[PDB]
C-alpha cells in the first residue's frame, strides 16, 4: 500500500554518494534524499534493486539524517540508522550494518549477506603486531588510534571491562564518519583505524599508501535491518541466503569490493 | 515444555560421539542416545547410551544454561544432515519438521530450500563451499572450467564431494554438467574422500568449508590444503534449525549473538578447531 523507506549510509564500496547532476540526476543508480537529491550506488544498492524486484516492492532511498550506524546511549534512546527505523522514518536499513546482540534485542537482522571481520587500517610504514600490541593495549597519546563514533566497533569496545582502557583512548579520538578517519591516517595524525576489513583491506587494495594488519580479530557479519513485524524477513532472508548460493553475491563482491 | 528434544549428528570436531563406560558420561560429554536396530527386517530397536562432545556440543550447554531448558540428546538415524526426497526431508531437517525433535544441533548449514520448511538460527560457524587437494594446483576454484567442463582435458580431473548434502544440493542446482559428472566421484564419507586424496586415486574434494579448513589443519606434513587459501563459494554457516514459528527462536540468536559478543565462541574456535598446520 506504500513504498519502503530505505535508510542507508555513506559507506564505500558498499555505498557511493555522488550529486546530481545540473539537470536533477545521476551502474545502478538511484536517486537518495541525504543532508538535497543525491546519487547512490554500490554493493548494497545493488542488493537492494535486487530484492526490489525478487519481492516486487517500489522503494525510496535517503541517507541517515545524523550520519552514524546506530547506537543505544542514555538520555535510553538508538541513534544513526537505528533509531529512524524503531522511529518509522524508516522501514528497512540496506546497509553495511553490522549483527550484534544489543541491536538484534530491537530490530530484526536477516541472514547475514556479508560475511567478514574487524582489523586495523594504518599507514604504510607503521608496524603493529594487531589488536594485542602494546601500543593499543597499553596506550599512550604518542600513538593515537579510534574507530568510528556509534558504531558497532565501538560498542565492541565498551561492552567489557578489560577493554575498557583501549576504548577510553580512542573516546577522545573517535570519528564521525569512516571517511573521515581513513584520510586522516593518510594524513598521519591518525596512526590506526579499527574497522570492518570489508571495507578497510578493500580501499588498502585501491590507496597503496595504507596497509591492513593483524588480519581479523573479531568476526562479524552485514544483515539487512528491518523492525520486529517487518513482514518481509522471512523472503529477505530467503533471497539473501538464494543470493549466496547461485554465486551471485560472489558477482557483486567481484564487482564493488 | 522445559524439556526438548534435541537431534544432533556425528561430524568431528563439532559432535564427537564415543562408547558409554561399560556407567555415566564423565569429562565435558553430554548423554546423547542412537536408536540401533535389531535386525534388517523388523522395525524394533533398542536406544544406545553413547556421549557426545565437540563444538556444537558445548554450543548447546552454554545455550542450555543461558535460555534455561532441559534436553535429551538422540542422534539421527534416518539420513544425516537433511535431503528432501520425493519432496520428503530426512536427516536433522527432518526430524524437526515432523515434530520429532524441537531444535537441530551440528553441522547443519543453512540453506535457502531449509529456511522454506524450518526457522534458522543466526549463524554460529562461517561456512560454505570449499575444494581441498593435495597437492600442487593452479585450479581457481569451482568456476574454474576444470570443473564445469572437466571432458575439455584429455585426462579429465577427478574431483568427487560427499552426497545428498547441501554441497551436492548447491552444484546440482548451479552447475548440471558438473553433478552429473561428479556422481561417479562420489565419497561414501570424508574419511574415505581424503584417503582417495593422499593415494592419488582422487585429485579434489568438494565439501563444506569448516570441516575441510579442520582437516586440513590437522594434516600429518600439511599437505592437504584449501584452494584459494581458504576461498569460500557460497558463503552461509551453521545455524540451529528450529520449528517454523518456534517460541524458541527468540532466545537461541539473543544468546548466541550475546556468545560472540561476550568472547566465548572464540574459546571454542581455539577449543575444537586449533591447527597445527
Ligand atoms: C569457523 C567459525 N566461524 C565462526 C565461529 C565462532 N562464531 C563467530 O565467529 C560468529 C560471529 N558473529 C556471529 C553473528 N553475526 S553473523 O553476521 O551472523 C556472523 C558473522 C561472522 C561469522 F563468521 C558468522 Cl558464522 C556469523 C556469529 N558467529 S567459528
Ligand atoms: N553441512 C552439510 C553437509 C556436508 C556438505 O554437504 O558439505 C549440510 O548440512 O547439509
Amino acid at each position: 500500500s506504500t513504498r519502503l523507506k530505505i535508510v542507508t549510509i555513506h559507506q564505500e564500496p558498499f555505498v557511493y554518494v555522488k550529486p546530481t547532476m545540473s539537470d536533477g540526476t545521476c551502474v545502478k543508480k538511484v536517486i537518495c534524499t541525504g543532508p538535497v537529491p543525491q546519487c547512490c550506488y554500490g554493493f548494497c544498492i545493488d542488493l537492494l534493486i535486487k530484492l526490489a524486484r525478487t519481492m516486487n516492492f517500489t522503494y525510496e532511498v535517503h541517507l541517515v539524517a545524523d550520519g552514524k550506524f546506530g547506537t543505544q546511549e542514555r538520555v535510553k534512546e538508538w541513534n544513526g540508522m537505528m533509531g529512524e527505523l524503531l522511529s518509522g522514518q524508516a522501514d528497512m536499513i540496506v546497509a553495511p550494518l553490522t549483527i550484534n546482540n544489543e541491536r538484534a534485542q530491537y530490530i530484526e537482522f536477516s541472514k547475514p549477506f556479508k560475511y567478514q571481520g574487524l582489523t586495523i587500517l594504518v599507514k604504510k610504514g607503521t608496524r603493529i603486531t594487531g589488536i594485542n600490541d602494546p601500543r593499543l593495549r597499553n596506550p599512550s597519546d604518542k600513538f593515537i588510534y579510534a574507530t568510528v563514533k556509534q558504531s558497532s566497533v565501538d560498542i565492541y569496545f565498551r561492552r567489557q571491562v578489560e577493554l575498557s582502557t583501549m576504548y577510553r583512548h580512542m573516546e577522545k579520538h573517535n570519528y564521525e564518519s569512516a571517511a573521515e578517519a581513513i584520510q586522516a591516517v593518510r594524513d598521519n595524525k591518525l596512526h590506526a583505524f579499527i574497522w570492518d576489513s570489508a571495507v578497510l583491506e578493500f580501499e588498502a587494495s585501491q590507496k597503496c599508501d595504507l596497509v591492513t594488519t593483524g588480519e581479523l580479530f573479531f568476526r562479524s557479519g552485514f544483515g539487512i535491518g528491518m523492525r520486529k513485524d517487518s513482514p518481509w524477513k522471512q523472503n529477505v532472508s530467503l533471497s539473501i541466503l538464494k543470493s549466496h548460493e547461485n554465486g551471485f553475491m560472489e558477482d557483486l563482491d567481484k564487482t564493488w569490493v | 515444555d522445559n524439556h526438548l528434544s534435541i537431534v544432533t549428528l556425528e561430524e568431528a570436531p563439532f559432535v564427537i560421539v564415543e562408547d558409554i563406560d561399560p556407567e555415566t558420561c564423565v569429562r565435558n560429554t553430554v548423554p546423547c542416545r542412537k536408536f540401533v536396530k535389531i535386525n534388517n527386517s523388523t522395525n524394533e530397536g533398542m536406544n544406545v547410551k553413547k556421549c557426545c562432545k565437540g563444538f556444537c556440543i558445548d554450543i548447546l550447554k552454554k545455550l542450555s544454561r543461558t535460555v534455561k531448558f532441559t534436553y535429551d540428546l538422540y542422534l539421527v538415524t534416518n539420513g544425516k544432515h537433511g535431503k528432501k526426497v520425493n519432496n520428503v526431508w530426512n536427516g536433522m531437517i527432518g526430524e524437526v519438521v515432523y515434530q520429532r525433535a524441537v531444535m537441530a544441533v551440528g553441522s547443519l548449514t543453512i540453506n535457502e530450500e531449509r529456511s522454506e520448511v524450518v526457522d534458522f538460527s543466526v549463524p554460529f560457524v562461517e561456512t560454505g563451499i570449499s575444494v581441498m587437494v593435495s597437492r600442487g594446483t593452479q585450479v581457481t576454484g569451482l568456476s574454474d572450467k576444470k570443473f564445469q567442463r572437466p571432458h575439455d582435458y584429455s585426462p579429465p580431473f577427478r574431483f568427487g564431494t560427499v552426497p545428498n548434502g547441501s554441497t551436492e544440493r548447491n552444484i546440482r542446482n548451479n552447475y548440471p554438467y558438473m553433478h552429473q559428472y561428479m556422481t561417479r566421484f562420489n565419497q561414501r564419507g570424508v574419511e574415505d574422500a581424503l584417503v582417495s586424496l593422499k593415494t592419488g586415486k582422487l585429485d579434489a574434494f568438494i565439501y563444506d568449508a569448516a570441516v575441510l579448513n579442520y582437516k586440513a589443519g590437522r594434516d600429518e606434513g600439511c599437505k592437504l590444503v584449501t584452494i584459494g587459501s581458504g576461498y569460500i563459494f557460497a558463503t552461509t554457516g551453521y545455524g540451529i534449525a528450529l520449528q517454523k514459528g518456534s517460541p524458541w527462536k527468540r532466545q537461541i540468536d539473543l544468546a548466541l549473538l550475546q556468545f560472540v559478543g561476550d568472547g566465548e565462541m572464540e574459546e571454542l574456535e581455539t577449543l575444537w578447531l586449533t591447527g597445527i598446520c
